[PDB]
Formats: C-alpha cells, structure tokens, sequence
C-alpha cells in the first residue's frame, strides 16, 4: 500500500526556494545524505550548467 | 505582451499566497561579459531582412519552374493550373516570411536563457525593465498577501 | 474528488515509468511542468457541506470552500506529488472538460 | 489545564487524546494546516 | 533540405565574421568573448 508516497518536502531548501525559480537551468542531482532529489547550490547558476545546456 | 501562470511549491495550506510567478523573472547569469547581439534590434532586423531577400529569390526560383511545368504538359486550359500554383507560392511565400518576422521578431528570446520572458516581452518593443513604471498589486489587504 | 484524482495522477506516472516526480526536474526546470486537469462540477460534496450541512448546523470543517473549487484537486496534486511552478490552467468544460 | 487544553487540541484535530501527547507542539500537531493553528489558537482565547 | 543548407553557411558566415571581431578588438582573455558567442550563434542556427 505504498502507491501514494506524500512528499514532505520541495526539491529545493526555503532559503534556496527563489534562487532555483530564477535560474533556468537549475537541476536536481541525487543527494548524498538522502540520496533523494535535490537541488544543490552548486547547480544553480553555473558557468558548467551552461556549457553542458 | 506577456501573461503566465505558475504553482508554488510542496505544502499543506490551499490558502496560502506563493512566489510561483517569480520564475517570469527567471535568466541565467552565469556569462555576463560581452553583449548578447541577439537584445540588439538593429542586428535582428538585419537578420530579417537576409531572410526577406533569401526569400525573394525563393518565390522568383519557384515561379520559374511553374512556367516550365506549363509550357510542356499542360493544355490551353492553363488558365486555373496557373491560378491554383501561383496562388499556393504566394501563400508559402508569406508564410515564410511570417516565420522570419517570428524568429527576429517577436520570439527571438524563446530559446534564450540569458534573456528571462518579462525581459524580452519587454524588449520586443525596445523597452528596458525599467520601462515598466507602475504594478498593479493584487494587494488584497491580508497581511499574508 | 480529490481522492480519485490523487489516485490516477500517481497511477498515471506509474505507467509513465516516472517513479519520483522530482525525476521531471533531472530533466526540466521547475517551471516548465504543469497542470491543465479540469472538473465539470466536482467538490459536489464539499458544497453540500457548505450549504446544507451549515444550514443545519451540523459539525463542518471551516474551509470546506477550500475543497469545493474546481482547481483545488490539481492544487493538492501539486502540494503532496509535483511540487511544480508550472502553469496552472483550470477547465470547466462540463461534459467534455 | 491539562484536562481542558488536551480535550480541547484533540477536539480541533478530531483524534483521541492518546493520539496528541502535550509534549509536542501545536505547529506539529497540525503539520502545516494554517487554518487549524489559528483555530486552536482563537479557540483557546475564548477559553482562558 | 534547401533551408537546411541555407542555414548550414548562414553560421559559417557568421562564425567567420566572429573571427574578425576578436582578430582586431578582444584582448588574450579571448576564451569567454569567444564561448558567450559561438555559443548564441549554435541557438540561433538551431532556432532557425
């Protein structure tokens, strides 16, 4: 009876909730901790993210 | 000259007001050095106007070879064989050329992630951000608003 | 209502083979998935609650209003799976919405 | 005030007083219901 | 096919004119003059 599993909480941190809506190439990685998808302050906004588009 | 929708995030209030629509702000900043030609409207209309002449010939090369196809196998009946024809040209010409108005015109900025939508919804005009002057606020008069 | 839907949205990425939404967001950023699900009438009984089960003065939650709206399905959607800032398009298109 | 704050936190959330211990805190107790905090919090202004 | 050869030399054209532009202007921190643009140009060739 695991079909519907709630999230319980956004991709992205409160205090990195508008940083990530403002840059369009922000992507979620596979944490290390949680090993769930987030997205890290690394990623967002990088000169790599923009060679790799 | 720009309209968005746009959900928040995770969470468990209906009610709650949201900052979904901050992403119509969204452009990437990750190369700001050199000037990005693609604001400037004086490059893009030059742009244009190659494809307008790219164009032209286009339309010239194809009414060519219609006259071709009517001097060898039609009748003397050529009268709608040339009317249907010439009037298909014409539309595939405009059509293009609305294509090219399109592509420098008015979504020059679609696939650009340098350039955020309110910026170049604003720009197609050659307005800078600093042309919007006033905000209508929704201003509810909650304190969460 | 939102119960059935709730229930197909996460069936649906089931048969998409999407197993974690957030997957999306490998893929996209975050604005650019959305929701145009719409209902004919649906929160029909949250309605009632509002407008029979008051009347009565029966026990009914304070925001049953919450549960009536047409667009409040595709919300908890969003707000429990999704997580998207995507457009949110609502159609009311009774029997062909 | 055990008796009372308890039948009256576990009469807004609609679960058996076992279900709620008064260790937790009622920004738990709700999860995230903003609705239901200003209820239980007006609620118990009219009380005491 | 015509329109995708069209564009094929449209981008030679202008990655040759980029060419000229840093042979004459851009200092030797040349390699991010030259990202940022080459860059632009491969979007628009694949707009068009």
């Amino acid at each position: 009876n695991k079909l519907f599993v709630s999230k319980e909480h956004a991709p992205y941190t409160d205090e990195l909730e508008e940083d990530v809506y403002l840059d369009p190439l922000a992507r979620v990685s596979k944490d290390k901790k949680s090993g769930s998808l987030t997205f890290n302050s690394k990623n967002i906004q990088s000169k790599d993210s923009y060679i790799n588009a | 000259a720009m309209a968005a929708t746009a959900t928040d995030k995770i969470g468990r209030s209906v009610p709650a007001p949201g900052k979904g629509i901050l992403t119509t702000a969204r452009e990437h900043h990750s190369s700001v050095k050199y000037a990005s030609p693609n604001l400037n409207m004086k490059y893009r209309k030059r742009q244009l106007v190659t494809r307008e002449a790219q164009i032209k010939d286009w339309v010239e090369n194809e009414l060519e070879a219609l006259k071709l196809e009517a001097e060898e196998i039609p009748s003397e009946d050529q009268n709608e064989f040339l009317l249907e024809r010439t009037r298909e040209i014409h539309n595939e010409a405009e059509s293009q050329l609305r294509a090219a108005q399109q592509q420098w015109g008015n979504d020059f900025y679609k696939r650009d992630p340098r350039i955020a939508p309110l910026r170049g919804a604003l720009a197609t005009y050659g307005l800078t951000i600093d042309d919007l002057g006033v905000a209508s606020f929704h201003g509810t008069s909650t304190k969460a608003n | 209502i939102t119960l059935f839907v709730l229930v197909s949205v996460v069936e649906a990425f089931i048969a998409s083979g999407i197993t974690d939404p957030y997957e999306m967001y490998k893929y996209v950023h975050v604005s650019e998935v959305g929701n145009c699900s719409g209902s004919g009438m649906g929160g029909v009984s949250a309605l009632r609650g509002m407008f029979k089960d008051r009347f009565k003065d029966e026990p009914v939650q304070n925001d049953i209003l919450q549960e009536s709206f047409i667009n409040t399905m595709s919300a908890w959607v969003n707000m429990l799976l999704i997580s998207s800032s995507g457009p949110i398009k609502t159609p009311v298109g009774a029997c062909a919405t | 005030a055990s008796l009372l704050l308890h039948v009256l936190v576990a009469h807004k959330l609609k679960k058996s007083l076992d279900s709620i211990p008064m260790s937790k805190t009622i920004k738990d107790l709700v999860g995230g219901k903003s609705t239901v905090q200003n209820e239980i919090l007006g609620d118990l202004g009219k009380e005491f």
